[PDB]
RNA sequence: UUACUAAGUCUCAUGUACUACAU
RNA sequence: GUGUAGUAUCUGUUCUUUUCAGUGUAACAACUGAAAUGACCUCGAGGCUC
């Protein structure tokens, strides 16, 4: 993540699925963790969804998220939107 | 830890986007990336492809496109030499 | 550490500026 | 190009110098030092013009002209053969040395008399490596004033190398 | 201080014509309640997109879709087991599957799912540029030129569903020519040619992939190494009758192969060759293969680089065994075509990458497989067949052609006022003038006696239900009357001794003629006779100022005091007058009323003071006032049929034209729409056309301006004819639609037909068996002294050869007394050419041969023997190729590779007058341009523009400014002294400006002091000289002024002081791939403030829709909905370098097509004016600025 | 008229802030 | 107004085996290995010295 360093990402070709984030993490752009003017919903590779792990918050990787994560307009222009599958594999 | 992550992201970005100069990169390795991307865009835009077709004067345009594709590999020079 | 001043015989199109000035002083 | 200026009051500032000399010519640059031991101005500056024409012009018109803080402003514009000679006689005057080496070559400066060990030695400056070779050829291991003198190149190790003839030839040119 | 900050308004007038992609699906069902037919095609060029249908055997524009603002790098239709919607891949990596839908009253393109892939740019890793879809539509596959390949498994449901991508990554294998093999539902299988990126030797190896629906991944199957000479792959459908084992056709250069998946069968069949093999002869190749199967007969069509179209069929070879054979033959060929399709109908659509797309229906189908003569077999792989091409065109029959200029090399701007663009045709080699003006035919004109004024046309009442129609002319002293019938135009009571202010038909079979002194009420009697039932005076004996009328209704205004109101009695023919005084309180200027209906409310009255009033027809009242400028010259009131809006078209003296929305009930004057056209008091007239029926008003001035209103838009326009004195709609039994009778300003009657109208989509008309010219055009030239005389220069493909074809005025010229209209130059090839006049009375032409020789010519115009006579003068050897040259004063200003030579005129050959050595940076000079002979801007291949100044008595050009960055400049011009236009090889359109620090120095100093002498530079500049000598060597730098990205490659810039008399001078450019667009400097500020706000709206508008659609889902449409593609505007248009001051109007134009709900949804983000005024400002640019 | 550059490492002391942790 | 552990930053101070070779360095630095003993000449420098 932008702040916590040891957090590792996925970075695969995103699928059709949309990543979920919990109400606790709601509002953060999964890359920069910004609250401003979100744009496009996150898309994750199928390898990050499958079973129960699909329900996890793509940000904090623990809680079960209801909400969809959106990229901000700064990351959508920086292109990090399309970089790959954001997810946090290690808890940190 | 942080730099150590930058190493892994160096491996991933290098894998996806092919040539990315890390620290020490030979001029042969890097110039090859230059040639590959320049040709890539010359053939990639139908615009510049149409342009090189006429300025070169080839009989067909796909000759220029597949020419650039072939020109991406180094051995294509010797290949032309053997014609 | 090539200019051509056009003499009157129309062969001076190879002829240099300073050379044709010398032929001005000669003429 | 660049002119030295001196006898400046530390109260004279950079904008004041600029406004002063722009009246004379255009000023390309001004280096006006600021002391790191007095935290002010050390009272002399350097004004780089756009050419030595305006530089020399400002030297002529500006010198002994402007009066700043009652003090006058001053303006001023901003490699040879050497032979060591040993065992000289005590009766050998420097002017006598001049006379001796003039016949061989023109001297760029005067000889230097010094004592080693008791041992009278001198440095003789020639304008030409070849004339120095003449004074060497004729005067080496010779008896003057009933004393045997030795003439060779002075150390820098000693002069007279291969690059030395090459560059000294050029400095002659 | 005034900020320079040039604000340019980009418009695409004509949209990119080189069609790079096509798809065969059936998208929309239109005009038919229930119909399903596979015959239709959608074709895409990068940004621009079009949809054509045939169904008639003749191709048809359906709709030109909105600009996508991206680079479409592949497009393929998909058909799933339904409406067939096309899968579209472009930059941003997004796989965007779009369905063409009918929304509101137009066809709009809706997006379904866009999947993010790679990043936003044109890249090698980007899984685009190679795309194909399973012929059964089960899965779509994208790949990259090098790195990786992704294949989505597409599924349909109540909502479309794209399966997760299936990845295969081969690091060093560069992919080329994706070709997918059809399957029986067994398993999808695609085929590629992988060339290794990193290798010691060149190795091109085919590879097969079978995607396994069971294991859900792509599987490498057979890797077959073939010679490096490989070109392409095509898919052989089955071979089920002969002996899952797919077979592919690998086109090589000089021969063809076909290969098995299991490698059992590899068949080599040598491709035949032409008889002539003119000059340079390549091993050729086949550019495009395609497959077709019917009635157990499947043949494939593969075309060579020469355009030779071939077929293959498979034979079992019954003698040996049942095994495949491969049989080539010969067809009608064609010009080189990028891609080929075939309808379920026998129509074969040939999409040419060269110039024009054209459709066929094949009948002969080609030679039978039985003939051993002309057909080649796989029996003996080593063999050669020579064949002479056939221009007789037996096999294929052209049905429809599509006029397009894909390779527009150069052009000149002819007839500046009607923006006419003169440019060659690449293949056909015909002169193409594409014009902004309305296309106007002229037929059977007749010379009228001199000094004519106005014109009218009224149906002849004498013959009812008959073609006869009375045409009325007017002279100041006399009035002429004429009779109209089909092919019969004849001449004939009434009043011929006085001028006719007005005339009109009343009710049925009645006429009234209003003249200055008195009126006439005329009725038909018999055939050639007419009788006045009543005659009127004005007040009692004055000069009538003006007259207007309706169908049953009439108004005349006399000198001053009162106005006169007439009606006709129903059930009979009579005239009545009211007793009342409409004093009007002033002298009435001119009167206007709707003549379209029998009863027209709200008379429009004008006053000589310059004001306009409305008259309510309770009864009369003045509800509105207009104080406008100069006195009204003429005015007309017209209500259109479609929307029912009543528009008051008010022409003014001095040439200002105006238009007004008129409320029916209130009669208020709102929605002022003005224009300035020519210098002359304008005239107006009303006509009715189609293109749905339509109505326009013709405007007579120094130019002729048709003002017509399309749906929710209107554009005033110049007409192709120079001038028209008076104009009125005409009809003849000889087929007449849009037909018109008019008169030129010379006082000569003429008949004409208007055809094409400059809509938002077209904005032009293009004035131009199989036809291919061997000569490919090179450049285009025009004489400086003659305002427009355009000289063309072409080349030969073959032995070096040239032709020169000069045209001035209407059509070309003859050469001497010879029949030929062109000149042939043997052994002369033209790398670059320019015409020069060394003396004012002599005209010379300049060629630069590839032999590196400078050739001088002389042009002659015979003048009433008129012909062009070219004469070879001199011969001069040149060191460089001379890529660029131009006219300096009295001299030729040419650029060598390194250096700039200025040649004078010598005799027996031309001389070097001066030479200027370039700065070390410049390798070559692509193009260069001058400013008033004092200044130059010199371009490079690698580096950017550098400006020079000519110093007399120094006899040298001195560079005074560098450029900031490296830019590859194809074409370059001057707007001004201090600013420069330039384009890029890569498509950037930029404009640079010298800094004011430099402008002060050059304005305050002489150039002679720059090279040597005293010029006082601020301290910073010198410190940049010793600090950074490489960049600041030229001691100044261009601050970027305007930057823009147009995905085309700009061929020609031209700076026009006015576009169709418009005040703001524009710069118009033609691109190579073909396009013409403009940059309009915006006066004031709030122009660019409102434009900037509208562009900002439309930029993220797709995101605004996505956030609204998101919130409504929170309380209870993808992200790229409104843009249809993922590319942001600022991102796409930024691209190479960020756009600086240029606001892109091509975006704001898309706001016009959106539905009222969407538009009003977008404009709420502004505290500023309403959607209606938005559309006003948007449509203001094409009207007023050009 | 002086044409513009000095501290570093170690050692043993002084100057001053700070971070977890406990009453 | 305290104690436990720990950190950073000044300043003072001072120059570590004379050399060679390797690593290292942008060059340094730093690190890694070994070790001359004796005689003579001119003004710490120097030796086709033995």
């Amino acid at each position: 993540s932008r702040h916590q360093f040891d957090l590792i990402m996925c970075l695969k070709q995103p699928g059709v699925q949309t990543g979920l984030l919990c109400e606790k993490c709601d509002g953060k752009c999964p890359i920069c963790d910004s609250y401003v003017r979100p744009k496009r919903k996150v898309r994750v590779c199928e390898n990050c969804s499958f079973g129960k792990q699909a329900k996890n918050c793509i940000i904090c990787n623990l809680n079960v998220g209801v909400n969809d994560a959106f990229y901000c307009w700064e990351c959508c222009r920086l292109g990090k939107d399309k970089d790959g599958c954001p997810r946090i594999l290690n808890l940190g | 830890a942080e730099k150590q992550r930058q190493l892994k992201l160096q491996k991933i970005y290098k894998q996806k986007y092919i040539g990315l100069g890390d620290e020490s990169t030979t001029r042969e390795q890097w110039q090859r990336n230059v040639r590959n991307d320049t040709l890539n865009t010359l053939q990639g835009h139908s615009a510049s492809l149409e342009y090189v077709s006429l300025s070169r004067g080839d009989l067909s345009i796909r000759d220029t496109r597949i020419h650039l594709l072939k020109s991406m590999s180094p051995g294509y020079k010797a290949y032309l030499r053997e014609e | 550490q090539e200019l051509e001043l056009e003499e009157e015989d129309e062969e001076g199109n190879v002829m240099s500026k300073k050379v044709y000035d010398e032929l001005k002083k000669q003429g | 190009n660049t002119v030295y200026v001196g006898n400046i009051d530390p109260r004279i500032t950079k904008e004041q110098l600029y406004e002063l000399f722009i009246q004379i010519n255009p000023v390309l640059r001004i280096k006006y030092p600021k002391d790191k031991v007095l935290q002010a101005y050390q009272g002399y500056a350097f004004i780089e013009f756009y050419n030595q024409g305006d530089a020399q012009y400002a030297i002529k018109i500006m010198n002994n002209t402007v009066r700043l803080y009652d003090r006058l402003i001053k303006v001023r514009q901003v490699p040879i053969a050497k032979l060591f000679i040993k065992n000289l006689a005590d009766s050998i005057d420097s002017d006598q040395l001049v006379k001796i080496f003039n016949k061989f070559g023109k001297l760029i400066r005067e000889p230097e008399i010094f004592y080693l060990s008791k041992l009278k030695c001198a440095y003789v400056y020639f304008e030409d490596f070849e004339k120095a070779d003449l004074a060497i050829k004729s005067l080496n291991n010779q008896l003057v004033a009933n004393n045997r003198i030795t003439v060779d190149y002075a150390f820098k190790n000693g002069k007279g190398n291969a690059k030395y003839g090459d560059d000294v030839d050029r400095l002659l040119n | 201080a005034k900020d320079d900050e040039l604000y340019l308004y980009h418009l695409t007038l004509k949209k990119q014509t080189n069609f790079v992609h096509s798809c065969i699906g059936h998208f929309v069902d239109l005009e038919a309640g229930s119909k399903r037919e596979q015959s239709q095609l959608c074709v895409a060029t990068e940004t621009h997109l079009e949809l054509y249908d045939t169904a008639d055997g003749e191709l048809k524009l359906i709709a030109k879709f909105q600009n996508l603002f991206a680079t479409i790098t592949s497009m393929k239709s998909l058909d799933l087991p339904w409406p067939t919607f096309l899968a579209l891949t472009s930059d941003s990596g997004n796989l965007s599957i779009v369905q063409i839908i009918m929304h509101a009253g137009a066809l709009r393109l809706k997006t379904l799912v866009n999947q993010p892939l790679t990043r936003t740019t044109l890249r090698r890793v980007s899984p685009i540029s190679y795309m194909e879809i399973d012929p059964n539509g089960r899965c779509i596959i994208l790949s990259s030129v090098e790195q990786n390949k992704l294949c989505f498994l597409v599924d349909y449901a109540q909502k479309l569903r794209i399966s997760s991508p299936l990845e295969i990554i081969r690091p060093h294998m560069v992919t080329l020519d994706m070709a997918v093999v059809d399957v029986n539902f067994n398993n999808p299988c695609f085929v590629t040619l992988e060339i290794d990126n990193a290798a010691t030797q060149l190795s091109v190896h085919l590879i097969f992939y079978v995607l396994e629906l069971g294991l859900n991944h792509i599987v490498k199957k057979a890797d077959y190494l073939v010679n490096p000479s490989a070109n392409f792959v095509l898919s052989l459908p089955d071979l089920s009758r002969y002996n899952f084992n797919p077979f592919v056709v690998i086109g090589f250069e000089n021969h063809i192969l076909v290969k098995d998946m299991n490698g059992f069968f590899s068949l080599k069949v040598e491709i035949p060759k032409r008889s002539i093999t003119n000059s340079r002869h390549k091993n050729v190749t086949i550019i495009s293969g395609i497959v077709q199967k019917l009635k157990n007969d499947f043949f494939v069509l593969l075309q060579s680089n020469h355009g030779d179209l071939f077929k293959l069929t498979v034979s079992p070879d019954t003698n040996d065994r049942n095994r495949p054979l491969v049989q080539l033959s010969y067809f009608d060929t064609i010009q080189n075509s990028h891609q080929l399709h075939i309808f379920k109908n026998g129509y074969l659509f040939a999409l040419s990458e060269m110039n024009n797309n054209f459709l066929f229906q094949f009948e002969k189908l080609g030679v039978e497989k039985n003939d051993f003569s002309n057909v080649l077999t796989s029996k003996d792989p080593n063999k050669s067949l020579v064949f002479e091409p056939s221009i007789k065109l037996q096999n294929l029959s052209i049905l429809s052609q599509q006029l397009n200029l894909n390779p527009s090399i150069k052009s000149q701007i002819v007839s500046d006022s009607p923006l006419s663009i003169a440019t060659k045709h690449f293949t056909n080699n015909k002169i193409i003038t594409l014009t902004n003006a309305v296309n106007y035919s002229n037929l059977i004109s007749t010379s009228l006696p001199p000094n004519a004024t106005k014109l009218w046309l009224i149906p002849d009442p004498a013959t009812t239900g008959d073609n006869n129609t009375l045409l009325f002319i007017t002279f100041p002293k006399k009035t002429m009357i004429l009779q109209i019938d089909n092919e019969s135009m004849e001449e004939l009571f009434k009043l011929s001794q006085d001028t006719t202010i007005h005339t009109c038909l009343m009710g049925s079979h009645s006429i009234i003629q209003v003249c200055t002194a008195e009126l006439r009420h005329i009725v038909p009697t018999g055939k050639s006779r007419y009788s006045n039932k009543l005659t009127w005076v004005p007040p009692a004996g004055i000069r009538i100022v003006c007259a207007t009328s309706s169908k049953t209704q009439l108004i005349i205004s006399l000198s001053n005091y009162e106005l006169v109101y007439f009606k006709i009695d129903v059930s009979s023919d009579s005239l009545i007058e009211l007793t009342t005084h409409p004093e009007l309180d002033t002298m009435p200027s001119k009167v206007a009323i709707v003549q379209d209906t029998q009863h027209a409310d709200l008379l429009a009255i004008a006053d000589n003071e310059g004001m306009i009033k409305i008259m309510s027809l309770d009864f009369l009242t003045v509800i509105s006032l207009q104080l406008v400028s100069e006195k009204i010259s003429d005015m007309i009131m017209v209500r259109d049929s479609s929307i029912g809006q009543l528009n008051l078209h008010v022409g003014l003296e001095n040439g200002v034209y105006m238009k007004f929305h008129i409320g029916d009930v209130d009669g208020s004057f709102t929605d002022i729409k003005r224009r300035f056209l020519g210098l002359k008091p304008v005239s107006l007239s009303y006509l009715r056309e189609i293109s749905k029926w339509m109505s326009c008003v013709v405007c007579h001035s120094s130019s002729t301006w048709v003002s017509y209103t399309w749906k929710n838009v209107w554009t005033i326009r110049q007409l192709k004819d120079q001038n028209m004195l008076s104009c009125s709609k005409f009809v003849n039994a000889d087929v007449a639609i849009n037909g018109v009778c008019s008169i030129s300003s010379s006082g000569r009657l003429n008949i004409g037909r208007v055809s094409n109208f400059p809509t938002l989509d077209n904005w032009f008309h293009v004035h131009e068996m199989l036809q291919i010219s061997t000569f490919r055009p090179r450049t285009i030239l025009s004489f400086p002294n003659n305002p427009k005389s355009i000289l063309f220069i072409d080349n030969h493909s073959g032995k070096k050869q040239c032709r020169i074809s000069l045209q001035i005025d209407g059509e070309c010229l003859k050469f001497g007394s010879s029949d030929h209209l062109y000149k042939i130059l043997d052994d002369i090839d033209c790398v670059s050419a320019a015409i020069i006049d060394f003396t004012r009375q002599a005209d010379h032409l300049i060629i630069c041969a590839g032999d590196k020789r400078l050739l001088t010519y002389k042009i002659l115009v015979n003048k009433d023997k008129l012909s062009f006579d070219i004469e070879l003068l001199h011969q001069t050897e040149i060191i460089s190729p001379i890529h660029a040259m131009l006219k300096f004063k009295n001299f030729l200003l040419t650029a060598m590779g390194s250096t700039i030579v200025l040649y004078g005129l010598g005799k027996k050959q031309l001389l070097r007058r001066s030479v200027t050595q370039t700065p070390v940076s410049i390798t070559k000079i692509v193009s260069m341009h001058q400013w008033n002979y004092e200044r130059l801007a010199v371009g490079d291949i690698h580096e950017s523009v550098t400006l020079f100044i000519w110093d007399p008595a120094g006899n040298v050009f001195i560079p005074y400014v560098d450029d900031s960055v490296k830019r590859h400049v194809t074409v370059l011009k001057f707007l001004d002294e201090a600013t420069v236009i330039g384009a890029d090889r890569y498509g950037n359109a930029w404009t640079l400006r010298s800094p004011p620090e430099c402008e002060k120095i050059m304005s305050n100093h002489d150039p002679s002091e720059l090279s040597n002498g005293a010029i006082k530079y601020p301290l910073d500049v010198i410190t940049l000289q010793q600090k950074l000598p490489n960049t600041y060597d030229c001691k100044f730098k261009f601050q970027l002024l305007n930057h823009f990205f147009v995905n085309d490659i700009i061929t020609d810039f031209h700076i026009l002081d006015s576009l169709s008399n418009s005040d703001r001078p524009g710069c118009i450019y033609m691109g190579l791939q073909g396009t013409v667009g403009c940059f309009i400097p915006l006066l004031s500020k709030g122009n660019v403030f409102m434009m900037g706000n509208i562009e900002n709206i439309m930029a993220e508008a797709d995101d605004t829709f996505y956030l609204d659609y998101e919130s409504r889902k929170k309380n209870n449409i993808c992200e790229g909905s409104c843009s249809i593609l993922g590319r942001d505007h600022q991102e796409y248009r930024s691209y190479y370098a960020p756009v600086r001051k240029v606001i892109d109007g091509d975006l704001c134009e898309n706001f016009l097509r959106l539905s009222l709900n969407e538009q009003e949804f977008l404009a709420k983000n502004l505290k500023s004016v309403q959607v209606e005024d938005i559309i006003q400002t948007i449509n203001e640019v094409r009207t007023n600025y050009m």
